[PDB]
C-alpha cells in the first residue's frame, strides 16, 4: 500500500 | 521472468447513505492475494491468498491504516471533484486508482503504474517516464500543477524503487509454487451444429496461469476473421484462467480449419484441429 | 459520466458432464458504474450459496466481477445467470450453455 497521498 | 504488483482502489459515494465506500484490491500478477471494503463488519486488510495469510498482525494493522488513509483521501478528492466539475453533493460519483510496479528478470524497476479515472473516464495518469503526468481535461490540469507542485511523482517514484519492489519479491518468495509456476491450457476443439449448411468450431482453453493467452482460427493456414468470434478471458473460479474462439464454417470444410493457442506455459505454440 | 453495459458470461469450471459435480461461473464486465446485482438462478428460481469476487476494474475503467456456485449438470435441470444495471430496462438473463 502507497503511503504517499495524492491529492486532487 | 517479469513479474507486477498493482492496486486496485474504488471509491463510490452515495449522498443519504452516508460516507462514499471503498474497496481495494492487491494483485501480484493475476493473483489477488488482499482485499479491503469499508463496508465490512470490521473493515480490515484480508488476505485472498495462502502465501500471505501467515503475515504477522504488523502487516494487516498498518496495511489497515494505509488503507484507511487511502479512503479518506479518496473522500477529500470526491469533494475536490465536486468542486473542479461544478457538481452537486447529492449526486454520486465514482473514483478509479490503479497504481502499482513491474519486476524485471533481473531485480530492477522495469515498469510503473500509478493511473485514476473520474466517473468512468480518465483523469489523471503518471507516464512511462514515471516523471511527467497526463491530464484528461481542464479539472484534472488543477491536479497536474498541484503534484508538480508538492514534487509527487518524484516520491512516488521513491514508493516503487522502494517498499513496492521489495514486497514485490516478498511476495515472489513467499509463494514461488503458485505465483512463478506458469501451467499450460487445457485446449480443444468442439463441433455445434448451427445448420444443415453451416456449423460452429469452437476452440477451448481452460485452466491456464497467467491470464496472457493468444486464440486464432486459420483457414487452410491462413488466418480467419470473417465469420469469427472471441470472448473476454475468464477465471475459472479456481485461480485459473479460460478462452474460447469460434468460427462459422460450411459443413464439410471443418477439416480445413486450425487453432492456434500461444501461452506462456506451452513449449511451443499449440494448433489443434477437429477430432471427433 | 458514461455508463457502459455490462458483459455476461455463464459457463462451468470444467467440461460439464452430467451427475458429476461442477462449479457453475457467471463472469460480468466491462460495466459502470460498479453498482449492479447478479443473481444465478436454476430451474426459474436463485441460488442459496453464491459467492462472488471481489470488485475490481480493467484497463480502461470497466469493472469485472465473478459469481460462482457449485452445481451438478443435468440433462433437465436449466441453470442461467440474472443480471440488473442501470443500463438495464429490465434484468437481463443469460442462459447457460454447455456448449459455451
Amino acid at each position: 500500500h502507497l503511503e504517499v497521498q495524492g491529492y486532487w | 521472468g517479469s513479474h507486477s504488483m498493482k492496486y486496485f482502489y474504488t471509491s463510490v459515494s452515495r449522498p443519504g447513505r452516508g460516507e462514499p465506500r471503498f474497496i481495494s484490491v492487491g494483485y501480484v500478477d493475476d493473483t489477488q492475494f488482499v482485499r479491503f471494503d469499508s463496508d465490512a463488519e470490521s473493515p480490515r486488510e484480508e488476505p485472498r491468498a495462502p502465501w500471505v495469510e501467515q503475515e504477522g498482525p504488523e502487516y494487516w494493522e498498518e496495511a489497515t491504516r494505509r488503507a484507511k488513509e487511502a479512503a479518506q483521501t479518496h473522500r477529500e478528492n470526491l469533494r475536490t471533484a465536486l468542486r473542479y466539475y461544478n457538481q452537486s453533493e447529492a449526486g454520486s460519483h465514482t473514483i478509479q486508482k490503479m497504481y502499482g510496479c513491474d519486476l524485471g528478470p533481473d531485480g530492477r524497476l522495469l515498469r510503473g503504474y500509478h493511473q485514476s479515472a473520474y466517473d468512468g473516464k480518465d483523469y489523471i495518469a503518471l507516464n512511462g517516464d514515471l516523471r511527467s503526468w497526463t491530464a484528461a481535461d481542464m479539472a484534472a490540469q488543477n491536479t497536474q500543477r498541484k503534484w508538480e507542485g508538492n514534487r509527487y511523482a518524484e516520491r512516488f517514484r521513491a514508493y516503487l524503487e522502494g517498499e513496492c519492489l521489495e514486497w514485490l519479491r516478498r511476495y515472489l518468495e513467499n509463494g514461488k509454487e503458485t505465483l512463478q509456476r506458469a501451467d499450460p491450457p487445457k485446449t480443444h476443439v468442439t463441433h455445434h451444429p448451427v445448420s444443415d449448411h453451416e456449423a460452429t468450431l469452437r476452440c477451448w482453453a481452460l485452466g491456464f496461469y497467467p491470464a496472457e493467452i493468444t486464440l486464432t482460427w486459420q483457414r487452410d493456414g491462413e488466418e480467419q476473421t470473417q465469420d469469427t468470434e472471441f470472448v473476454e478471458t475468464r477465471p475459472g473460479g479456481d485461480g485459473t484462467f479460460q478462452k474460447w474462439g469460434a468460427v462459422v464454417v460450411p459443413s464439410g470444410e471443418e477439416q480445413r480449419y486450425t487453432c492456434h493457442v500461444q501461452h506462456e506455459g506451452l513449449p511451443e505454440p499449440l494448433t489443434l484441429r477437429w477430432e471427433p | 459520466m458514461i455508463q457502459r453495459t455490462p458483459k455476461i458470461q455463464v459457463y462451468s469450471r470444467h467440461p460439464a458432464e452430467n451427475g458429476k459435480s461442477n462449479f457453475l461461473n457467471c463472469y460480468v464486465s466491462g460495466f459502470h458504474p460498479s453498482d449492479i446485482e447478479v443473481d444465478l438462478l436454476k430451474n426459474g428460481e436463485r441460488i442459496e450459496k453464491v459467492e462472488h469476487s471481489d470488485l475490481s476494474f480493467s484497463k480502461d475503467w470497466s469493472f469485472y466481477l465473478l459469481y460462482y456456485t457449485e452445481f451438478t449438470p443435468t440433462e433437465k435441470d436449466e441453470y442461467a445467470c440474472r443480471v440488473n444495471h442501470v443500463t438495464l430496462s429490465q434484468p437481463k438473463i443469460v442462459k447457460w450453455d454447455r456448449d459455451m
